[PDB]
């Protein structure tokens, strides 16, 4: 039940910072697959600038980008547990709540 | 009312479960990092994936650098724990460790170093406002419905036998034996290994631990169970490896659990098991022990074997004067009295004075565990 | 974007593909030298034209001086090697070698002099900013859906089982076999010739490259397809040559690929692929074994032949634990994954710091490609 | 006297040493066939000669079928064994077998099948009165002046590690290793090989074993000498081929033995012989352990490699207690020490009550050899 509860609230937190960048997901194990977003999540809630994202929409252009998240977050003391990008890439749903959760946790308590 | 409430976190070699406390089951159970390769990889049957996540990444573990494991039931792994700490709040719970105490358990005999060294990360790596270290076998008694007895308390790094008189741990009575479930695993798997086996890769030093809790058996009689062993029939079992191949396990299977009772089959001069409880009793009250024989519970993942509690039965029965009503009582659950018995505890009013806080760290520094957790 | 992009060159046996990374498929796809007489020349066929150039050239390579291949997967012959990059270059991609870094491939255990000499042309001749030599299977692993798995690669002067941890190749478990396409050619001219046949005159050497792409098949069991042979009707198929003049194939078919799982046919020591992907599995990690047998991907040119997939998964099925899931996997473009794989990984601005540079070089000398790419 | 004694059959991996129990050296000491073509042979530059015999056997071992090895130290062949032990009885000592016990020696650690294979030849195939099969390591001990101290003996199948209460070895601390001399012989070829070298032919399979044993030297800083391997003038020694042709070697001479010490290099989650050492010492009475580190021998082909006293010293000293006197000894004959501790004991008339005889063979059959061979 936890998992249903947790995509609900973590979407709308991730939809309530996105949309000063003008943006919005709608599923959380979907729109997060690319990294676009995520990396766009991150300049927005910590005010820096990430690298450039990679231009494809080839499976390795997303783990590119998704690596470009990952290792933001990694530098900011957080240390990504048993997350990968390939998992995100694939949109595993309790590897990408858990990896919000822990932007949540990082940028914002 | 649930912000605010301790989190019970209790660590086993093969399953750790987290909660609240105030709350009647754990809410995350998981099975007990994140590893990149510190030298770009990735297989050809994967995307270029540099963080593996959970299992996938303990098979690679030797080829990988993991960021955060039991085995003295001890770590033995300090960042692959702090990983599983870390995913416990953040990813499982989904809690902040700043705003919560939390109360972490321990194994019975944990080494020195090992109380510290979660003392120093739990308050200086995730910055915890208070916490508590609780051996295991103490939470599953205090959990039960008795209040006069001796536990038995056989976890991955520790056993210890505990008399309590009226809730109350009798402390110069406690004994502390350095063998538990990890001791069993790898003693297993080099008897398996002498039988010219192969457990040679990673996943499948950890595939020696569903053997283990599979198969193996507490032996009566040891002497003419290994008899009935050589008329075999119906002992060998296998075990199929992820690899297709096949294991036979004969009469490994109750040797395996056998260095409880002796742990000279360890290479320890250790008493075994059924002589630490009958030692424990016969330090304390003289007025208690009738009450003490007549409460033996035993709790824990190493008590889960078939045979424990007859054999037990029979062992302490052989050395207790002959009149002793002698009951071992083995409740079934023995499969979540650790954490019930925590979420209790730090939910009690009583508990908020028992804390080592944020201030009294700083205070003292790590060694403090040691003066207050007994 | 496009200027300022490393140029991904794979030198294939019988084809190059060379493009621009970033990009999804190879700009330059060609067959794998400008050739003068060094002796006043031309047939009366012809106007006086002393710089034969590409195939015509290759076919009066014996009668004339040719200024730049490929059989160590591996290559034989280095001006003419030097002639395939200039046109790269210069004619087909219409870049400047000075201003972009290259990713050239290179067969499984090419050997150490070869990588020296493609780094010194490269460096000197070229006058490359930078560069890296990647094994090709291992750009084929990167390229898919796949993060763990094993790859077995083969390709014109090479093979290799390496297996990958979550998109790291793990070194130890590298396995090398000098036995691929151009081994596969040659003993199949053998044959052929032993069939009182004449591969006499030059570009008919390059003839025996399509019988054995166009008719060879990998049996699935040698012994009863050798008989599956006697029983003739339907084995025997005919190739035309240039001449006018007709071959007939028949047991020969079959009997080129098995060299590929018995070397002795070579007369060779080795033991096949089937073995080698099966002894790099056991030198990995335990607890990834499992992941490896379920993610065993073939990539490479000498991996196209029907039935390799069956027969691979018939052989690692006997030798694989009774109880492995075996999962062969031979995706159908087996057909540009080493260029798309050096393209993704040549594109990312991790690579940049994973090149020999110009510096580097000069530093060094050409034996630090030994150290860098490994 | 002489005519009834025992048969002392030391059955090593590069040497075989046979003789007479009583006697102070071995009789027969040979090179470890009869090999009849199976096809109508014979090269034009022999004689219609259809049994080659010996070397000049092995080296057309491929070619031909052999009547009879040793690699499980462990037996690799078993007829091509059976032809050694028949020419020891029946050529070197002109015996018979059966009016003469046996003693066979063994590799530490060697598989059990193999134990019961050896029985079994012994018994039905050369009709043996009655057998034995100590383990090498052993019977350096039984040899020397010494009475209780701990033996790391290293043959070509195994290596033990063996600590002994005067005169009689510990089982329980008694730990085995497979890793000896065949697994160094292979590692040697393949670094070889790596290096772009090419031991295709038969006979010169065994010329590794010869580099291995005359070139090899153990490190005492593995890692200050691969950068006095890079400092290099005077570390790369040549070795000539048969073929006339030479090799040349250098960081490959101490990274060989260096798999002893560090088994990953092999790719072997396996302690190296430092610490198994270590291991069985902890594991015996609290009060032989300082004797046991006083007297530290090492014994069998694999342990005479160039700084393997020293270097067992300075890792026993860093893992042992911060005083220890520990003294490794080595005695330069660390040639014979196996076949005349078994000439010894199989003099005693107390052995005469600890073989296996014909009489219980048939009783158990095989399996025997594991219950009374320890």
């Amino acid at each position: 039940a936890w998992e249903k509860q947790q995509r609900k609230t973590f979407t709308a937190w991730c939809n309530s910072h996105l949309r000063k960048a003008g943006t919005q997901i709608e599923n959380i194990e979907e729109d997060f697959r690319n990294g676009l977003k995520l990396m766009l999540l991150l300049e927005v809630i910590s005010g820096e600038r990430l690298p450039r994202p990679d231009k494809g929409k080839m499976r390795f252009h997303k783990i590119a980008n998704v690596n470009k998240a990952l290792d933001f977050i990694a530098s900011k003391g957080v240390k990504l547990v048993s997350i990968g990008a390939e998992e995100i890439v694939d949109g595993n749903l309790k590897m990408t709540l858990g990896m919000i959760w822990t932007i949540i946790l990082r940028f914002a308590i | 009312d649930d912000d605010i409430a301790a989190l019970v976190v209790d660590n086993g070699s093969g399953m750790c479960k987290a909660g609240f406390a105030g709350d009647d089951a754990p809410r995350a159970v998981f099975p007990s990092i994140v590893g990149r390769p510190r030298h770009q990889g990735v297989m050809v049957g994967m995307g270029q994936k540099d963080s593996y996540v959970g299992d996938e990444a303990q098979s690679k573990r030797g080829i990988l650098t993991l960021k955060y494991p039991i085995e003295h039931g001890i770590v033995t792994n300090w960042d692959d724990m702090e990983k599983i700490w870390h995913h416990t709040f953040y990813n499982e719970l989904r809690v902040a460790p700043e705003e919560h105490p939390v109360l972490l358990t321990e194994a019975p005999l944990n080494p020195k170093a090992n109380r510290e060294k979660m003392t120093q990360i739990m308050f200086e790596t995730f910055n915890t406002p208070a916490m508590y270290v609780a051996i295991q076998a103490v939470l599953s008694l205090y959990a039960s419905g008795r209040t006069t007895g001796i536990v038995m308390d056989s976890g991955d790094g520790v056993t210890h036998t505990v008399p309590i008189y009226e809730g109350y741990a009798l402390p110069h009575a406690i004994l502390r034996l350095d063998l538990a479930g990890r001791d069993l695993t790898d003693y297993l798997m080099k008897i398996l290994t002498e039988r010219g086996y192969s457990f040679t890769t990673t996943a499948e030093r950890e595939i020696v631990r569903d053997i283990k809790e599979k198969l193996c058996y507490v032996a009566l009689d040891f002497e003419q169970e290994m008899a009935t062993a050589a008329s075999s029939s119906s002992l060998e079992k296998s075990y199929e490896l992820p690899d297709g191949q096949v294991i036979t396990i004969g009469n490994e299977r109750f040797r395996c659990p056998e260095a409880l009772f002796q742990p000279s089959f360890l290479g320890m001069e250790s008493c075994g098991i059924h002589e630490t409880t009958f030692n424990s009793i016969m330090k304390c009250d003289v007025d208690i022990r009738k009450d003490l024989y007549a409460n033996t519970v035993l709790s824990g993942g190493t008590t889960m074997y078939p045979g424990i509690a007859d054999r037990m039965q029979k062992e302490i029965t052989a050395l207790a004067p002959s009149t002793m009503k002698i009951k071992i009582i083995a409740p079934p659950e023995r499969k979540y009295s650790v954490w019930i018995g925590g979420s209790i505890l730090a939910s009690l009013s009583t508990f908020q004075q028992m804390w080592i806080s944020k201030q009294e760290y700083d205070e003292s520094g790590p060694s403090i565990v040691h003066r207050k957790c007994f």
